[PDB]
């Protein structure tokens, strides 16, 4: 993010610059969830 | 019927103990663990390897 | 040498449940307890009214 005009920075691995070139936020997060896919199959099989 | 019961606890007051000096050790968090060759993305691992 | 441990660890496995549960729900902590009328007193709590 270029917080100054003459000056790119960096936010860091955890956070992320934003789209609009305004500032940093922290960056979005990723883990497993019951939406589609994948952890059907182990779901019903606990449950079973 | 009773000292089997009690082996069993036993055995498993041990592994209480170990459990709960690991907590202690390691209290409950978690990393925001981001692939920094990719970025975007974050994973909200404990905070434990 | 049997029922009587199962029920007394029913009824204490219970009581834990519903221990945790309530930790669950309202985590542990510590608040400032300061009396404005008095000031200058500021008392460590166990986060639980």
């Amino acid at each position: 993010y270029l917080a100054d005009e003459f000056t790119c920075m960096d936010c860091g691995s955890g956070q992320w610059p934003t789209a609009d070139l305004t500032g940093c936020y922290d960056l979005p997060e990723d883990y497993i969830r019951w939406e589609d896919a994948w952890a059907i199959g182990p779901v019903t099989i606990a449950c079973l | 019927p009773s000292s089997q019961v009690f082996i069993c606890l036993g055995l498993i007051l041990v592994q209480i103990v170990m459990v709960s000096v690991w907590l202690i050790l390691e209290a409950p968090g978690t990393r925001r663990y981001t692939l920094a060759e990719k970025r975007e993305t974050v994973i909200l691992k404990c905070n434990v390897k």
